[PDB]
């Protein structure tokens, strides 16, 4: 009787968007949870070292963007930059 | 009377064990090995079960990758049989010894 | 205790070598492989016991093994 | 009145929890406004790419449920995902079917 | 009339270049190489001098370590002359290709 | 173009410092390919740090940070 | 209102304790920084610095020199076993290599 | 008039004149020693921060620094670094 937060239901929603007629077991859900935490900590640490190198005190979307370009390889990086910019535009225009 | 030419059962065991996903070491001897070589760091430790399963996963993956690089060294020397100096060359180029 | 490095038998090294893709094996590979495995396991067990002693416990959990392997440069998904 | 930020940005991952985990884990002193939105969009894209590759292998082995073997095959057959997940061991995954040519008869 | 047997000048050049610490590449051609293959990322960049010196240090150290591992591969194949498949074996065992 | 400015005697001197007795004749083209791949991967990250810092000059600290990301860690330049 | 005694003198060190405490507070490591942590860390940094400068000064004496150049740091690090394991993936500029010719190459 | 640059030159020079009383040091070697001190500081500080995050604490004490030194240095070098740190804290308190 104590709470432990994870990413299970969100991975389940993304799976029901791409393949509407399949499921996932518990072990593969544990693997996907570990993958999301791994990539989160890697991008966040890179953005923090950028903000420390430039003598500033704020992590912004430009730091997150440059961390994505340094961390991911080419075509994957271009599609990730496109998706993030589209989300930030749709968030500010729907203020 | 019927015998296969030597190499055939080796090739089909290669296919059979690259098709499956299981643990290839017995687990009570591996658990005894872990507890023994942990006994020289702290007396009376108390392992879980998923800790021993995680150690067995990691050890199996390490040995399989080492054998792939050893096989490439032995093919480079224009042989087929793997010898221990191939293991030594692989672990010294990689940066472990 | 003196055994249990002998408990890693010699059809097991054969099965690991065939998942690796190996057709023909010598007869000294067995002792060489036992030495390699004992060195790797000692380096991981030492850091796991260090994390356990710092947490002031007496049991080695799965997360201490995961953190030790992550320090080695070998990430492991599926146990966190 | 209570709309979530994820519905405003049009996403599936949470934005409030990503903002809490950025403010709580000692990365910098201030955290902006577009940072959790950008990072939730990036994580959603990577998750969708992995699962899109995994479901096709689950079809090819004629299954309706994903397992770590299917995740292993999906990662290791792709090129850039194999460079991202370069030194990573996936539990209960196995290897790829590789045989050298000089060993074949 | 006087000529050395082939191998002697090679061994004493090995000793002579392992004794010193200097840059073994000319630096105006290396600077032109750096500016050329940086021109395809951002037009009209403007390097410092210590940046080009740092790049030359790092490149020289990388090539020397690659040649040591290549030499060990060629000795393992029971030869003396280094061939490019030794370079390929070294860079594939190491984890680069 | 300028990759031919990494001449034949220079690769030979680097091989002599590596401890190499006798060299074939295709090592030169193989080595020019290897050096070009290494320099592309480092200069890409150095230019990315420079573009984020809103500058037009590539400093030595950008090279040091890029090499530290590769896992190489040069001492002596800041 | 008394006489100021720096925290390095109170512990018997040579590295600063106040600067290490500031760089821990202004470096985004944790919220709160204890009292004995910069004293412990300045002691460890002084030990490693003395341990490397001993061997570098010995090599500089053996080469009939007075000063220390990067070649002596290279020889000092690469000859010790544990300094070599600590500084394993590190390139020292203007350092060179160690003399090593394989056995099957010389007549 | 320039902007100040904090370094570790004078402290490395103090340690050198304790351990070899008639030996100097050049500029490039002092730069290498400065980079070495910064590198080892950042490794030990990052590992202690990660331990304090794993155990759900908010404080970096000397016990986290001791465990980070023990994880990060090899063998007998760690055996002597632990002794030097403990001795300095003991002399600092009294």
């Amino acid at each position: 009787k104590t709470r432990k937060e994870s990413y299970a239901i969100y991975v389940y929603k993304v799976l029901k968007q791409v393949h509407p007629d399949t499921g996932i077991s518990s072990k593969a859900m544990s693997i996907m949870n570990s993958f999301v935490n791994d990539v989160f900590e890697r991008i966040a640490g890179e953005a923090s070292r950028l903000a420390h190198y430039n003598k500033r005190s704020t992590i912004t979307s430009r730091e997150i963007q440059t961390a994505v370009r340094l961390l991911l390889p080419g075509e994957l990086a271009k599609h990730a930059v496109s998706e993030g910019t589209k989300a930030v535009t749709c968030y500010t225009s729907a203020k | 009377p019927h015998r296969y030419r030597p190499g055939t059962v080796a090739l089909r065991e290669i296919r059979r064990y690259q098709k499956s996903t299981e643990l290839l070491i017995r687990k009570l001897p591996f658990q005894r090995l872990v507890r023994e070589i942990a006994q020289d760091f702290k007396t009376d430790l108390r392992f879980q079960s998923s800790a021993v399963m995680a150690l067995q996963e990691a050890s199996e993956a390490y040995l399989v990758a080492l054998f792939e690089d050893t096989n490439l060294c032995a093919i480079h020397a224009k042989r087929v049989t793997i010898m221990p100096k191939d293991i030594q060359l692989a672990r010294r180029i990689r940066g472990e010894r | 205790l003196r055994d249990n490095i002998q408990g890693i038998t010699k059809p097991a090294i054969r099965r690991l070598a065939r998942r690796g893709g190996v057709k023909r094996i010598s007869g000294l590979i067995y002792e060489e492989t036992r030495g390699v495995l004992k060195v790797f396991l000692e380096n991981v067990i030492r850091d796991a016991v260090t994390y356990t002693e710092h947490a002031k416990r007496k049991t080695v959990t799965a997360m201490d093994v995961v953190y030790a392997l992550k320090r080695q440069g070998r990430t492991l998904y599926g146990f966190g | 009145k209570a709309k979530t930020r994820s519905s405003r940005a049009g996403l599936q991952f949470p934005v409030g929890r990503v903002h809490r985990l950025l403010r709580k884990g000692n990365y910098a002193e201030r955290v902006g406004a577009g940072a959790p939105v950008y990072l939730a969009a990036v994580l959603e894209y990577l998750t969708a790419e992995i699962l899109e590759l995994a479901g096709n292998a689950a079809r090819d082995n004629k299954k309706t449920r994903i397992i770590p073997r299917h995740l292993q095959l999906a990662v290791r057959n792709d090129e850039e995902l194999n460079k991202l997940l370069g030194r990573v061991t996936i539990a209960q995954g196995g290897v790829l079917p590789n045989i050298q040519s000089v060993l074949l008869p």
